[PDB]
């Protein structure tokens, strides 16, 4: 009666799902009662407190335990032949082999070995004792605290902010471009300059001496002189080993390319010299704009002056700025597709270049960072087009939108979805028609017959870009031309000796396998964007539902009329294109995987001549590296792989419990909770016990969600243990 | 119909005990396994769960021909219990032991 | 059986909740005190099996206590004292029932 | 030698895979009478094993360090380097088809939407005229073309949509 | 070397078992 | 006069929100009343709910 | 049942090309297929189809190649008998190349 | 409850009348079509939202709409 205190409607739902929707829109505040475009506002600012305080204290507990926990200090002294600890296990529930299994890494008790990466991201950035881990948690759950008190003062009426600051869409495009992006990244230029290259080439400096040690011999005289070129004179060797002075180096802003010979890693030195560059470039760009001092642009102008003659367009960008800024779903979505783009250029940068000393050495550190931040990338993509289809619904007027960009496209919504149908339809017919002829060729004992596409586009830009493997000698691999000439000095030759590097991940070598496994991935795009942007488009009304705006957002249907309306939602059009998102992001990184176990173990022909057909992924890649995983306990014993074997029949048990959501829904279930019902309350001794919510099944919506999140924790938990446990086993 | 209120709340009820009490069981022992307690399990080697009433069987259907059907030369089938027919090499039948695994699967 | 429930406490309504709390806890505790004694996690000793098998069911019957009172204020012997009464007189009458069960080994 | 590659006439992997093939196929032969009925369709296995390997190396593949033939999907690549046949030869030979097809049933429909029902003949389809237009739909790029250049290939927006 | 011993019942056992408590008995409150 | 369409002639539907919108229909009768929407239109393309025919108004109707 | 059974029988099944147990290992990854290929109809919903179904019906217009026979979504309980047809489909006759693919070979 | 609203489409053939399993639904005196007549939803707080009613409205883009609003225990349908 009580819970909702944001519903008053679901405060006076006598059933269960008073509970359920208690948990599940309370953060939706739009549709709370009682509530006002400024406590909106206010409630968000509060919210994203919340979220920076808890991301803080998340770090603080990654640093402490590995301080307490963990054997960073043992692990700086051998970064190869020593695995990583994230924290201790008590578990009472354990015997005495499972003690003595999880036992490893030079500990006493039983421990996990993290995968996480962070040790090779805070043993590059200059920790290296634990007392410099103890001193990061103390000062991040300080500054946890802190934003937990601001959001906490932040609502109190003498410090609530106004209805017009949260709309100073001027200063917030200003202050987050100059001083969050380029100030931040100049103070981390200035942790990388006074500390990371000192640390790196074995001079301590801490809290205590950083005023007294020199970053550069000479310093600040050829930054205000002029001569720039004096950061750059001395860089590290490629004798250099890495935390020591042993050709050491002392430069502190080189420019170099490739990785340093020891961890296989980028240079600290051109790292920094990346982080002041983009500073210089971020601080330019955001002394662009117009805030309170009469120089600069303005949004206001900028948009409805972009408008191309002659039917280009339409009326172009003419009457954005009037629904960017008053609709918060839109900046959500455009935040969400920005964030889960470059979430992907995280996961695809950080395995070819990877930026932390003794990484892509940790071989399963680098399978669970890649697959982590693919999976985070996937589903921050399909939340971009769920709030981009929460916008069409709630925020969008026509009559405000009058011709412009915004509406062109539900102008023609149909081809859009029919060009993306012809797109996922083409492509799904053409790589599952490859796929099955070349398991058809290996099964008649003719692998001859394949169609065995050679991947000459991509070739070509591998030879692009210094690849001399392929022989197609266009501007970096031929030693002629002129954009290999004239960078000799410049950036060219670690980056050359890097690439042509068989051994890193840098550029691999290609072949048809990866021909028709980048065309699965451009399948699984296109069809996801097919259900998002159908999703999307459709959101406002269709010829089967010409008013869905008049429901909102999610709802379960419109009945059983006009052929039935099963699934017809905009939420229900995110909800199939989860399926498809997991679906593409689990092809991306299966290929992912296999390339790197056939890397990692020598056989790259292993990988060339059994990624051709789909009986290959099956059995020389699910099959076989699924020997040591389901080994991790048997009738023989247990090893430390028993919890990757438990959690990889967990993640099979959650998912299929999904499907139980997914095939079965309500209505199945009310009418046995009915029988539910009558058997408790004609129970002698059980009428006693009686219940405060009547128990409904699980309404459709929310059978959807539910089935869907345990479809997506059996798939994340299914592959976390096979990909760590592959990975971890043999290596 | 007019109690099938009665029918379906009861077989509710014995569906959820055969559930837990049939595929419980393989859960114990998929954690006993992976705890390192391979003695806490369900096995013949550990907690036994050993099916009495369909070895009983098998012993009257294997000393039927003693005394129950006094004409028949052998038993009905070879799995009641004997000895093995084997033929070409090959066992064309021999006797089928139950035990708490078979008890676990027939739950 | 109409008869036979007008035996059983928690139908006797001319008894207080109290004793009634006191004979369900005492009937209820050497019972739920003989899965953890007989079959438990520890039962091959003969020193600890009869006392973790009654530590934990008297841990278990400290949570169905809890358990009882957040019934109680949850739903309001149909009052919010006499299911407290309730409550207090099963936590005081199960854990006398698992030292019972202790006693009788 | 296009991208790393090499010829099948040159490459060993290749020769070696005919000799694998040939190995598995003779050694499946040798449990047979040499003039029985599965002797000779092992024999003729051989003949058309024998007859792929010489046809594939005769047109110029390109094999790889895995034995096997590739294609090399550009123009530019293929026609400089003769390869046309391998993708942009039947790139236009299934087209003619694809286009074929599509005018066909797009005639079909068209020729049979003014009638009394037009639904009956799509359920039964009416032959001599399905036939009449199999036959004359040989040339449908003329006719596409010649269709396109009048605006009666589209159609306006008399086209049905919802709420733009 | 007494802490796994002692926060980890609490933090699995005892909070949230005041979290099955609290948060359960704020649910069926009878608005005033 | 006879306000509307004839009783036979083909006409095409503005209504946005119907099944048949810029899709050609046949009136079959037009009601010379107040009623708000007159004009009665039989298709051949029949709709989700397997209707063929539906009320229109005089703003919501044009020839061929 | 994982181990033991699944993984080590499958052994069969999948390296049976080149043989003539081949064909079980097509059917194998195609039941693989048509099972999952079913879970498109059982997690899904006509009111999705249908609006796909109108806008290349749209797409077939402008193209002036529309049917006269109107393309519409499966009905609710047709997506239904689909899905649970191709689900069945798509088991049994993975087990069924499964078993084939064992007992031939090492039967 | 739900939101049972009809509109001036409706022809007056109270289909939804008949399809309506609980009653919410009557038929009003009205001069908008040739049958005189157009409903009404008066006891939209027995409606359960099954949309029986627009299942059974003849009319392209249905005249009866109904949109489904908070659940009290009639609208959730219970015997309990
Ligand atoms: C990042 C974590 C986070 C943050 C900052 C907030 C923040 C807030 N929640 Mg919230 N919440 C969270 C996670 C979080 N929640 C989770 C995981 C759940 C369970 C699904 C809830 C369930 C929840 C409920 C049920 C309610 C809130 C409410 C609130 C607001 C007080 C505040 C804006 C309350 C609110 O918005 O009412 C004004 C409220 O009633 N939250
Ligand atoms: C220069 C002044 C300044 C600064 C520094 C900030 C800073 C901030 N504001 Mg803010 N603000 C300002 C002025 C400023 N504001 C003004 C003047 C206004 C009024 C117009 C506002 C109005 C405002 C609102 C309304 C909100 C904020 C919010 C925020 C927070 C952003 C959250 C976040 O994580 O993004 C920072 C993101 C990053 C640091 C990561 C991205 C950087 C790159 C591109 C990614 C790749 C590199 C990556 C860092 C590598 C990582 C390696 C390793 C660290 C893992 C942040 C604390 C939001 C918030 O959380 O509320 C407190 C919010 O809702 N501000
Ligand atoms: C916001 C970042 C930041 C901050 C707070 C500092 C702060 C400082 N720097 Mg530093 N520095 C930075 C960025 C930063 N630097 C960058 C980006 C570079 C590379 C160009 C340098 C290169 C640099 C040199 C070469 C020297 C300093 C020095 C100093 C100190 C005295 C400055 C007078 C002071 C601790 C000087 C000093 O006293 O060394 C300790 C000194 O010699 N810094
Ligand atoms: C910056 C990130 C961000 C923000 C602020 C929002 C904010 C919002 N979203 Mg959005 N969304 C996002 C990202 C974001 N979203 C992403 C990335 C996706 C894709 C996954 C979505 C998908 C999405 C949908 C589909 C919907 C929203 C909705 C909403 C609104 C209501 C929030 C709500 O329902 O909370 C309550 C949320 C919950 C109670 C979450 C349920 C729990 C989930 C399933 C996690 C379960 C995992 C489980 C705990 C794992 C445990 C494993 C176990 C074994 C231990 C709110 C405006 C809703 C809306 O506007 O309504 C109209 C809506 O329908 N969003
Ligand atoms: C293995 C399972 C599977 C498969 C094959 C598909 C296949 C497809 N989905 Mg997906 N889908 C799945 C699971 C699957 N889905 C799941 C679990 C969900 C969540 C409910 C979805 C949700 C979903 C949505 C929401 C959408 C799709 C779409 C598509 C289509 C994409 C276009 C394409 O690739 O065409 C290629 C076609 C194929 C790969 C299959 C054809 C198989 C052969 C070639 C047909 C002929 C074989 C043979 C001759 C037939 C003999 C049969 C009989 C006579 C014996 C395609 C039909 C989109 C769509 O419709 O795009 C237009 C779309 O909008 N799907
Ligand atoms: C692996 C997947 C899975 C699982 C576990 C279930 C589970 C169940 N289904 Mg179900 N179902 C599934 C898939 C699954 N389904 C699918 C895919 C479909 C699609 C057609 C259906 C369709 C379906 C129907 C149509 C029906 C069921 C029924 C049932 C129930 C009968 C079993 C029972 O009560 O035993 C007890 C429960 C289990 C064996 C589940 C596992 C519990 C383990 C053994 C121990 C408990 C956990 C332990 C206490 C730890 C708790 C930790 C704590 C933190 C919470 C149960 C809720 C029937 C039902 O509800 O009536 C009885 C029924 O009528 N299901
Ligand atoms: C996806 C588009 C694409 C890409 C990336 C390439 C890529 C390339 N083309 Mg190419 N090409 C394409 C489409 C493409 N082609 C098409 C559609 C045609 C017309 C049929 C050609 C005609 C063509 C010719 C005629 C030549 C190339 C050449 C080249 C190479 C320089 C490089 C490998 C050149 C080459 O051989 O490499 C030096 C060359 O001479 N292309
Ligand atoms: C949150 C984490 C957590 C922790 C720390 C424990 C801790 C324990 N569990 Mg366990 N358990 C948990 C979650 C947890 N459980 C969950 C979620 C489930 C359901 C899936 C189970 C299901 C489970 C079973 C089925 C069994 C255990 C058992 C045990 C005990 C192992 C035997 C041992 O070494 O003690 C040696 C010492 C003893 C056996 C003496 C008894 C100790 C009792 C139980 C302590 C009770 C504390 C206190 C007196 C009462 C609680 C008060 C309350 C306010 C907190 C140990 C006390 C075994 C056991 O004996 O416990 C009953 C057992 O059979 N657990
Ligand atoms: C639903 C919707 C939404 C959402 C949307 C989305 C989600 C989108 C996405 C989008 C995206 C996701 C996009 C992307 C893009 C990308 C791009 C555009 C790229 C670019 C790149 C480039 C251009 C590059 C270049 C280069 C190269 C080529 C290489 C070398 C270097 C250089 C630089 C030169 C919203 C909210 C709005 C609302 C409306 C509707
Ligand atoms: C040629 C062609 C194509 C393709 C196709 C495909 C791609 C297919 C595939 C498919 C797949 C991808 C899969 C499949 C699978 C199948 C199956 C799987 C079947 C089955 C059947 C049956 C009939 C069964 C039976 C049985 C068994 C055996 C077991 C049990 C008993 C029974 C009797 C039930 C294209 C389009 C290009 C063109 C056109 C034509
Ligand atoms: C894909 C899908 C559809 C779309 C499926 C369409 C409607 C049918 C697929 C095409 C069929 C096979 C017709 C195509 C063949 C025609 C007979 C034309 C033949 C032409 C030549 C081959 C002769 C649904 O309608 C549906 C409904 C309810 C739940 C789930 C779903 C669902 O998952």
């Amino acid at each position: 009666k009580l819970f909702p205190k944001f519903s008053q409607g679901l405060a006076q739902d006598p059933t269960t799902r008073r509970i359920w929707y208690g948990l599940a829109m309370a953060h939706d505040f739009e549709s709370h009662d009682g509530m006002t475009e400024e406590n909106l506002y206010q409630k968000i600012f509060a919210s994203h407190f919340g979220q920076l305080s808890i991301i803080f204290l998340w770090t603080s507990g990654n640093l402490f335990h590995v301080a307490w926990q963990g054997n960073f200090e043992q692990w700086v002294t051998d970064p190869v032949h020593i695995r990583p600890i994230a924290h201790a296990i008590w578990d009472p529930h354990f015997g005495q082999p499972a003690v003595e299994a999880f036992t490893r890494g030079g500990a006493s008790g039983p421990v996990n070995i993290s995968t996480s990466g962070v040790y090779q991201w805070w043993y590059t950035i200059g920790m290296r004792t634990n007392q410099d881990l103890y001193v990061g948690s103390v000062f991040l759950a300080l500054v946890s605290a802190i934003f937990l008190f601001a959001g906490w003062l932040h609502l109190q009426p003498n410090f609530q902010p106004s209805l017009s600051w949260f709309k100073d869409a001027e200063s917030r495009l200003n202050h987050h471009l100059s001083g969050l992006f380029g100030v931040s990244s100049l103070a981390w230029t200035g942790h990388l300059v006074h500390v990371a290259i000192p640390e790196s080439r074995g001079q301590h400096v801490g809290w205590d001496n950083f005023l007294s040690v020199l970053p550069h011999p000479q310093g600040l005289t050829p930054f205000f002189t002029g001569n720039w070129a004096a950061y750059a004179q001395s860089p590290d060797t490629a004798s250099h080993v890495f935390g020591t002075a042993q050709g050491s180096g002392q430069a502190i802003l080189t420019f170099l390319g490739g990785f340093h010979p020891q961890t296989q890693s980028l240079w600290l030195t051109d790292m920094a010299h990346h982080h002041l560059a983009i500073a210089v470039i971020f601080i330019v760009a955001g002394h662009m704009y117009r805030t309170n001092f009469g120089i600069g642009h303005r949004m206001q102008a900028i948009l409805e002056a972009h408008t191309p003659p002659s039917g280009s367009l339409g009326a172009g960008h003419k009457g954005l700025f009037d629904t960017v800024n008053n609709s918060l779903h839109f900046q959500l979505g455009l935040a969400l597709a920005s964030v889960g783009t470059i979430t992907s250029l995280v996961a695809q940068h950080m395995y070819s270049l990877p930026p932390y000393a003794f990484q892509a050495i940790d071989f399963t550190t680098q399978a669970a960072l890649y697959t982590h931040h693919q999976y985070i990338a996937g589903f921050i993509m399909c939340g971009a087009f769920a709030h981009g289809a929460i916008f069409f619904i709630r925020d969008y007027d026509p009559e405000q939108n009058k011709g412009n960009v915004l509406a062109r496209m539900l102008d023609h919504k149909e081809a859009l979805i029919s060009h993306l149908s012809w797109v996922s339809l083409f492509l799904g017919f053409h790589t599952l028609g490859l796929y099955v002829h070349n398991d058809v060729m290996q099964a008649f004992g003719t692998p001859e017959k394949q169609i065995l596409i050679e991947p000459v586009f991509a070739q070509w830009i591998q030879a692009a870009h210094g690849k001399a493997l392929y022989g197609f000698d266009f501007l970096l691999s031929s030693k002629t031309s002129a954009a290999f000439a004239n960078g000799q000095s410049l950036w060219l030759p670690g980056w050359l000796d890097a690439i042509n590097n068989n051994q890193n991940s840098l550029f691999l070598t290609i072949g048809p396998g990866d021909f028709l496994v980048h065309h699965a991935i451009a399948l699984g795009l296109h069809t996801t964007t097919l259900i998002l942007v159908k999703g999307a488009l459709d959101a406002r009304g269709s010829k089967l539902m010409p008013d869905k705006k008049d429901f909102g957002y999610s709802f379960p249907c419109d009945g059983p009329g006009r052929g039935g309306t099963c699934d017809i939602s905009a939420y229900d059009a995110f909800y199939l294109a989860v399926f498809w998102m997991l679906n593409t992001i689990g092809w991306v990184t299966f290929y992912w995987h296999w390339k790197h176990l056939t890397l990692w173990q020598g056989n790259v022909a292993q990988f060339d001549e059994s990624s051709t057909y789909l009986m290959g992924w099956l059995r020389d890649y699910l099959w076989l590296n699924s020997s040591q995983l389901i080994n991790g306990y048997n009738p023989f014993g247990m090893n430390s792989l028993s919890v990757w074997a438990w959690t990889f029949l967990f993640g099979h048990l959650i998912y299929a419990t999904g499907f139980m959501f997914l095939i079965s829904w309500r209505g199945y279930w009310q009418e046995l909770i009915e029988t539910l019902v009558w058997a408790h309350e004609k129970t002698p001794l059980a009428n006693l016990v009686y219940w405060k919510d009547k128990p409904v099944a699980l309404s459709i919506v929310q059978a959807r969600l539910v089935g869907l999140a345990h479809f997506s924790v059996g798939y994340i938990f299914t592959y976390a243990a096979f990909l760590i446990a592959s990975t971890s086993g043999r290596f | 119909i007019r109690h099938r209120d009665a029918i379906i709340s009861h077989l509710n009820w014995v569906c959820i005990f055969l559930g837990f009490h049939s595929f419980g069981l393989y859960i114990h022992n998929d954690t006993m396994s992976a705890l390192g307690r391979p003695q806490d399990m369900f096995s013949d080697t550990a907690i036994q769960l050993q099916p009495v009433f369909a070895q009983w069987i098998q012993n009257t259907h294997f000393l039927a021909p003693q005394l129950t059907a006094p004409n028949a030369l052998a038993a009905t089938s070879l799995t009641w219990g004997g000895d093995l027919v084997a033929v070409g090499g090959k066992v064309a039948m021999m006797p089928i032991s139950l035990g708490t695994s078979d008890f676990m699967v027939h739950h | 059986v109409a008869t036979y429930l007008s035996n059983l406490p928690a139908y006797r309504t001319g008894v207080a909740p109290v004793l009634r709390g006191v004979e369900i806890g005492l009937a209820h505790g050497f019972l739920l005190a003989g899965p953890f004694i007989k079959l438990g996690p520890l039962r091959n000793v003969p020193e600890t099996a009869e006392i973790a098998g009654s530590l934990s069911a008297a841990g278990l019957v400290l949570i169905l206590a809890l358990c009882l009172s957040i019934y109680g204020s949850a739903q309001f012997l149909f009052s919010a004292d006499g299911w407290s009464e309730f409550a207090a007189g099963f936590l005081v009458g199960g854990e006398a029932g698992v030292a019972w069960a202790y006693v009788c080994t | 030698d296009i991208a790393g590659l090499t010829p099948c006439s040159e490459s060993k992997a290749y020769a070696k895979l005919e000799k694998k093939e040939l190995k598995t196929l003779e050694k499946r032969l040798k449990q047979y009478e040499a003039d029985s009925a599965p002797a000779v369709a092992l024999k003729a296995t051989m003949e058309r094993t024998k007859a792929r390997f010489a046809n594939y190396a005769k047109a110029g593949l390109l094999c790889g360090n895995d034995g096997l033939p590739h294609l090399i999907a550009d123009p530019g690549l293929a026609l400089k380097y003769g390869h046309a046949g391998e993708v942009f030869i039947p790139t236009f030979g299934f087209l003619y088809v694809a286009g074929y097809i599509g005018y066909v049933g797009r005639q079909y429909l068209i020729a049979v939407k003014g009638e009394a029902k037009p639904t009956d003949k799509e359920i039964i389809i009416d032959v001599p005229l399905a036939t009449k237009l199999a036959w004359q739909g040989a040339g449908w790029p003329l006719a596409a073309v010649q269709e396109l250049q009048r605006g009666t290939l589209l159609e306006k927006e008399e086209n049905i949509t919802v709420s733009p | 070397s007494w802490a796994p011993s002692v926060f980890v019942p609490l933090t699995g056992l005892v909070l949230p078992a005041i979290a099955m408590a609290t948060l359960f008995v704020y649910i069926e409150k009878e608005a005033p | 006069k006879e306000v509307g369409p004839k009783r036979g002639s083909l006409v095409k539907i503005l209504r946005p929100e119907s099944y048949w919108f810029n899709q050609v229909g046949k009136v079959v009768s037009v009601d010379q009343s107040g009623v708000r929407y007159p004009v009665v239109v039989r298709f051949e393309n029949q709709n989700y709910a397997g209707v063929t025919t539906n009320n229109y108004a005089l703003d919501e109707v044009v020839a061929a | 049942w994982l181990r033991d059974f699944l993984w080590a029988q499958s052994s069969q099944v999948i390296q049976s090309y080149g043989s003539a147990l081949s064909a079980y290992g097509l059917i194998f990854l195609g039941a693989h297929f048509v099972w999952a290929f079913s879970l498109m109809f059982l997690f899904s919903g006509r009111g999705y189809w249908q609006e796909l179904i109108e806008s290349i019906v749209w797409a077939h217009n402008k193209l002036k190649v529309a049917p006269a026979i109107q393309p519409r979504a499966l009905s609710i309980t047709q997506g239904r008998a689909v899905g649970v047809a191709h689900y069945l489909l798509g088991g049994i006759a993975t087990t069924w190349s499964f078993f084939l693919a064992r007992i031939i070979s090492v039967g | 409850a739900h939101i049972v609203k009809i509109y001036d489409t409706c022809i007056g053939c109270t289909q939804c009348v008949r399809a309506c399993p609980l009653d919410v639904l009557e038929m009003v005196p009205w001069d908008g079509c040739k049958a005189s007549q157009m409903a009404s939803a008066p006891r939209t707080e027995d409606c359960v939202g099954c949309k029986r009613c627009e299942t059974a409205c003849p009319t392209d883009f249905l005249s009866v709409r109904v949109y489904l609003g908070s659940e009290s225990t009639r609208s959730m349908g219970l015997s309990y």
